[PDB]
């Protein structure tokens, strides 16, 4: 319960915080913009990031921590000769008396404040009117991931920051002009933050007759390591491809010996590729990695295909069938190499 | 100074109240909504629910509101005082959680002008119940429902209307993992009918359809290997029996790791789905494939004796074309049945 | 105007106190209660707990709020002032997390009829709490538990009963991933007896019944099928001993293939179920014929004339491939009669 | 009126204050306190935590809410003036989070009776932290506890007592997928020494047992069979090398796969459980089976004095069939006794 | 009386104003602080984030404050009226999410002496970010940041200074599932520089070890028993093709089940660790194993002077029975002396 002018006599505010604004803030009303039916005001936005993680491909979203800034100018608080300090300091439970901006995330799902010992939003007003508000968010944007090529990928994450009803004939948002983004020293689990930050122009928005608004857009991008899943996952597969071209080395007459040998190749591709599925992300459609671990399925397949030809060949020489596979299956698994990388690089 | 012409228009001098539709004890009020979809997603299986961010827009008149003698036609209004003005009481049907944002202040707006129309925005999230059956699993289209009515107004005060152009718009450049959603959409009338009367509601719809791509590379194609490579028995000399027992029963194993290794990816359900039909079969032909050996080894050798070599190999031969033939026979049968429906 | 109207029966100069029942000193007071149920499901085993979406609706009697001057049949209540009308404490006595819906305005709806009648509706979540017992774990039935019961009021102040047709309703179109919910309910009395006094309830029941039909097609069948695999060594000549060491193994390594990763989809429950019987029976027959075949094996190298010893080792084949079945078949027959009739 | 009267006693004429406690610069307070205990369950082992929904109850004495003109023994008050009462500063000190319980009205009770007598009932959600020791999983004993500390009172101040009958009560019908909650419980203090002063509390232990009915049959019992089974080659013919050969490294698969089967099922701890004994040296006895066939094979191997190395494959042989159960045996005796007495 | 007598000092009567720290146009008022751990835990890899709940204090002197005229000292302050006192503006750097605490009462608690000294105690839990590195996950220390900053006061103002002694503080008896928690911590000053000017930090650390119980017998000793049993096949007879191929391929499959059974338990990291040069190192070991007959089997069966032929494939396994140990010996000395000490 404040307002603008109220009737209330006390006699403790001398020259202190409480003396002085309320002289400022005498027909003063927050909901009028600074200069009206003039030129449009401009802020200067700048962002400290704090903390950066926590992407999930399941919901399409990452948590940011941030800290804000924005700065503009206000010719109705212009700071007389009669206070000496250049600097005033706005007590953070009556911002409802003060002109701000409204600014908000496009591709927002979550935000909050933080209070956890006080409130985490200062103001200050210097002496010619400018105003600089300073606040601490936790923001969840939205990130939309294609994981078609999903072992070697880049991603590319967006922040955007509109105005939710001013159009830019009235309010107009730019960025700093030295250091609008900072980074950190942090880890992430899986990608890796790059050192690049573009600060893509302002993607202005056009809506069916209301107007522009104005928006300013950041963009990250990641890559993801390949070390895990080239030793984890590559190197096993390809060491059982050799062992299926193991049995042209072997005897025909052993039956009971090619046979086990053929079939315990797939039984051991079949467990590898199945127990992936419980850590690989679901996407529901086609991935690089599973381009190979079938393509690496049908060489065990074929291995075993070829034994049951020369074994009917003989009871019906016969072994030049063993003779051109031992030159043909890596001879051919050669050129899926070749055509599986350079391609995805 | 728009701010001390609102104290003329409602207040304690005027006689705006607050808790008075328009056109009290007349005709009902028209409502035209639009709806803005940002962000769709989290499609879950168990709860079954999904997550929805939206922009809502309702407009409607209140002549109590007019004014001629103010210039310009615009008026916002304070988002701290929203109170004063009577708003639709609606809420969504199948709602099972929403709320507000305040990232940097209130994302409301209200906005009056002359003649006395009204517009409302308001931005929220939503998560809908949305009903789903899995009885055909892998070849499956599902409808997402999202209802909008009124809480305590009849036919003869409240009305809800559809906008004429542009009702449901998506925002470009949406995707999401499991599911496609198609860009038709459908704009019905869903009339509540209670003892207490009749409670207005539109409702729009969302078709989703599932892709194919990573299914039938991975749980199709490998389980169709296995069962080709249970066939190259018959073609084995008859004579080796470590040979043919050892390939028949490591079948069986790798068979059985292929379901039992994809039950992780699969959704929790009950009831049986498209796939397992796919997976109960292909066990059984491979069963099949190790014990005609039992009835090829046990004729042999059960005592001339050319005639029972005889009886044993036709076995073998006439198994050489039956059972990919079977085979066959119910392929078609289950694609027909399934994808075409 | 309903708002100066309302002003008179509620304000200070009317001598209505929110904190006085009505019949002061005098009879206890009825309330007649509903439940509409929108949303069911979310029924986990780890927490043991289910949440539900409904509308509430209490009727009782205040002779303080008659009036007769007014032309209007009913007068409604902004739902910003209700706390200067008298309630019942309502409460659920299993609940473990509740919440309101605020989703565009406040969904409660209070109204005042003529001759004193109060009519108040609300739409509330709640998280209620259910002990499950999972011993016949594909084969059960349980029982979810709705209690409506007062914080504070005896049996001379507040009585609660439920209503006299359409009690509780469900709307159309529920399904749920593992359970059915039948179309018949119970209302049943409950009263909590304690030192301060005797204290009101009521309470609703729903039953559920488990799909089973997944079950069967999935870790049932090649249950039994895998069994037949093991009674195929039966068959098989001794005399090769790399045949039926090599069949008799790797069918164990099936089963335990089996019975393990099924544990992600069996709930964790440190008791025994009705699934966990049968995993461990089939793995013994497989088991026991491993050992059969080290009997048979053992007995015919101890000959090495009469050479009757040979004739002993056919004696223990002819014997088990009859006697395995008959055995498994009997255990058959008693497992199901017991655990579903 | 019972709130006319209530409004003299809180009045600035009757100069009662909030801040200051009863009995002031005197005997300190005496409280007591009882807890009803209405669901218990979500242990966890990942956060070493568990929920509760309990019903806690205070008695204490004021002698400045003393009347005797008024009819009524007890008056009641209303939850929103709770702030005109001086209440005690009660919190619990292992507790992680908490909430009160509004579902449909604020779940307090607050009563005075004539001779100053303060009832004060309310209903808590928490979170209470308990430190764990899983070093014999399959079967050990849990404590968890429940403090009751004063946040800003010494001994001279404020004491707490438990209630002489009736302390600590669980309804009856709770269950836990996991645990049995035993009947007994401790009530002892646990007062605080601080440098600041000494301050009450007050304790209530629960013991838990966990039933290990599911482990012996899933993880114990095929664990013992797949041991048992490759006792078998040592008598099948050491001249069948496929055979032997081939019982033995399948019998290693299956007890892997039994091994990496089960570490899913189990809580994730970094120190060795008692059933990772049980698992560990279950696989040392089937990889001694192994190597045991090839001392059997490479002895015999060697100049193929002829008998004389027969003799030595076979003593060998003859001896392990008697060896290896007895050492198993005298294994199962210590594992069984340290982890039992 | 202690309220009014309060008021005197903070009242509209005297000059005393919230928004001007104490000593203004001075020197820089000192804060001493405590931290009182209670819970510790909930370490995650996914988020690299961990959760604490601890006891916060500060103190500091106001010279605005001081009294010498009550008869007591150390005034207390009511929570209500605690935003009338001037307080440190105090946040956490690594801070991700924080609460205060209402499970009874508020758990503030403010007092002020005679000589103008206040302490100011309070109970909070933070979820606090520390980056990690897996790099050597088995065997591997971690250190966690906890930072106390100021928000908007330089060194002209505000100085932030650690307790004389028992700064930080830990309760007795925590447990962690997988870390083990040094006595020994760091108190240092962190200092941040910026454009603006100097602002006060102060930071503790502590140290976490990972236990090696688990890992060692669950993953390392069984992967260490099957390479042994891939080298059973250097002693089996030559021409046993079908004994020799399946010891050394079911040794793979073995090899292959454990490695990616286990990868379940392992936290979700794109890059190397320590174990994955373990299990790959390893797998290479039993590659090898296989490959060599190969050569064993082809020379010896070229050509069916030919003795040559027989003593070049004898010549091979004789080597490679002392090879293969000699070299994973070496492995072994390499890997644990760069990894560990
Ligand atoms: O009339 C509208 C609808 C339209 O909805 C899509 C989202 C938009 C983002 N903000 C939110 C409020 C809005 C706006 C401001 C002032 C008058 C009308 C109005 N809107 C939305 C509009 C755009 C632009 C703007
Ligand atoms: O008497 C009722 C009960 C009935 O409950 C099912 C849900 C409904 C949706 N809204 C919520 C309030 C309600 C209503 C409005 C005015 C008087 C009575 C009344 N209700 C519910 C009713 C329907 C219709 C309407
Ligand atoms: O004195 C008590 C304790 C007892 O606690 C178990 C739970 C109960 C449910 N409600 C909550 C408040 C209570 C009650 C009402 C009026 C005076 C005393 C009082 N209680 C609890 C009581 C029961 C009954 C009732
Ligand atoms: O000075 C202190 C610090 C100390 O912190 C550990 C926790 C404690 C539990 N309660 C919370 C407040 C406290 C207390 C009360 C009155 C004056 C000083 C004061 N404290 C903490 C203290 C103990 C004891 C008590
Ligand atoms: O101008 C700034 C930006 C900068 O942002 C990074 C975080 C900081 C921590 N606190 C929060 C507010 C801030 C500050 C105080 C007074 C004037 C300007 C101002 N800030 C931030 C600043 C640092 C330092 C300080
Ligand atoms: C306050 O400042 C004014 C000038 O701004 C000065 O005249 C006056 O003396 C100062 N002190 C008081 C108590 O007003
Ligand atoms: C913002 O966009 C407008 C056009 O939409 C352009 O005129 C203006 O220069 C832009 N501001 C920048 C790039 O700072
Ligand atoms: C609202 O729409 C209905 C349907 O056409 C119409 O009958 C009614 O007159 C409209 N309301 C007004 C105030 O015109
Ligand atoms: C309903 O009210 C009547 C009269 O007020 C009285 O019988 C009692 O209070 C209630 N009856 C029952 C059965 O609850
Ligand atoms: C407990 O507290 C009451 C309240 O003042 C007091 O009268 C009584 O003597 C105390 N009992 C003791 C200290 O044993
Ligand atoms: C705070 O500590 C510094 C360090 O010496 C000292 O110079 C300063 O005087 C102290 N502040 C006060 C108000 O005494």
């Amino acid at each position: 319960p404040s307002q603008l002018s109220s009737e209330d006599l006390a006699r403790v505010p001398a020259n202190s915080t409480s003396n002085i604004l309320n002289k400022l803030l005498i027909t003063y009303d927050p909901r009028i913009r600074p200069n009206f039916k003039g030129i449009p005001v401009e802020d200067r936005v700048n962002i400290f990031i704090n903390s950066f993680g926590s992407i999930q491909e399941t919901t399409m979203d990452y948590r940011v921590n941030i800290f804000l800034r924005q700065r503009w100018n206000d010719p109705r608080l212009r700071l007389p000769q009669d206070f000496k300090s250049d600097s005033l300091t706005v007590d953070p439970k009556m911002f409802k008396c003060l002109w701000k901006p409204d600014l908000f995330f496009a591709n927002e799902k979550s935000a909050n404040f933080h209070d956890v010992t006080q409130e985490n939003i200062l103001l200050f007003i210097f002496r010619n009117g400018d105003v600089l508000i300073s606040m601490r968010l936790s923001v969840t944007l939205s990130c939309p991931l294609d994981l078609t090529l999903f072992p070697m990928d880049t991603q590319r994450c967006k922040m955007q920051l509109e105005s939710f009803g001013y159009t830019t004939d009235d309010l107009q948002f730019m960025w700093q002009s030295g250091d609008p983004v900072q980074m950190d020293e942090i880890a992430l689990p899986q990608f890796d933050i790059k050192q690049e930050d573009i600060e893509y122009g302002n993607c202005t928005k056009y809506y069916a007759g209301t107007g522009y608004y104005t928006c300013v857009e950041v963009i990250f991008t990641l890559r993801r390591q390949v070390g895990f899943y080239m030793m984890g996952v590559y190197a096993p597969t390809l060491l059982i491809v050799v062992l299926s071209w193991l049995s042209f080395w072997i005897n025909p007459d052993a039956s009971a010996a090619r046979v086990p040998l053929g079939i315990l190749s797939v039984l051991s591709l079949s467990s590898e590729c199945t127990s992936l599925a419980s850590e690989l992300p679901k996407v529901s459609y086609v991935k690089a990695i599973d381009i190979w671990l079938i393509a690496c399925l049908l060489f065990g397949f074929a291995s075993l295909v070829e034994y049951a030809v020369v074994q009917v060949m003989l009871n019906s020489a016969a072994k030049r069938i063993d003779l051109y596979a031992r030159a043909l299956f890596p001879f051919s698994f050669l050129f899926f190499n070749v055509i599986y990388w350079s391609v995805y690089l | 100074p728009p701010s001390e012409f609102l104290d003329k228009l409602m207040g304690k001098v005027s006689g705006y109240d607050a808790r008075i539709r328009p056109n009290f004890k007349g005709p009902p009020v028209n409502v035209t909504c639009n709806i803005f979809i940002n962000s769709f997603g989290s499609i879950a299986e168990t709860t079954m629910d999904y997550r929805v961010n939206i922009f809502l827009r309702q407009q409607w008149n209140d002549p109590r509101l007019a004014y001629s003698e103010y210039p310009d036609d615009s008026l916002d209004l304070d988002p701290s005082m929203l109170d004063s003005i009577w708003k639709p009481d609606l809420f969504f049907a199948n709602e099972k959680g929403a709320n507000f944002h305040e990232v940097t202040t209130d994302n409301k707006l209200l906005r009056i002008s002359k003649n006395g129309n009204v517009l409302y925005s308001i931005r929220i999230t939503l998560v809908l119940a949305c009903p789903m059956d899995l009885k055909n699993f892998p070849m499956d289209v599902q409808t997402c429902i999202m209802q909008l009515e009124s809480f305590g107004y009849t036919m003869n005060d409240l009305i809800f209307e559809w906008d004429e152009k542009g009702a449901v718009q998506v925002a470009d450049g949406l995707t999401l993992p499991q599911f496609i959603l198609k860009e038709e959409k459908d704009l019905r009338y869903c009339t509540k009918h209670y003892n207490t009367g009749k409670f207005t509601c539109i409702e729009a719809r969302f078709h989703l359809e599932r892709q194919m791509g990573y299914y039938l590379i991975q749980m199709y194609i490998p389980s169709l290997l296995i069962v080709i490579l249970s066939w190259v028995s018959f073609w084995i000399n008859m004579d080796a029996a470590p040979a043919r027992v050892g390939l028949g029963i490591t079948t069986v194993l790798t068979m059985t790791t292929q379901s039992s290794g994809s039950r992780a990816s699969l959704p929790k359900v009950s009831y049986v789905k498209a796939i397992d039909i796919w997976m109960a079969v292909c066990l059984l032909f491979v069963f099949s494939a190790l014990l005609e050996y039992a009835a090829v080894n046990f004729i042999a050798r059960q005592h001339m004796r050319k005639l029972f070599i005889s009886r044993a190999k036709r076995i073998d031969t006439v198994s050489r074309v039956a059972f990919p033939l079977v085979f066959l026979i119910f392929n078609i049968f289950y694609w027909i049945t399934y994808k075409i429906i």
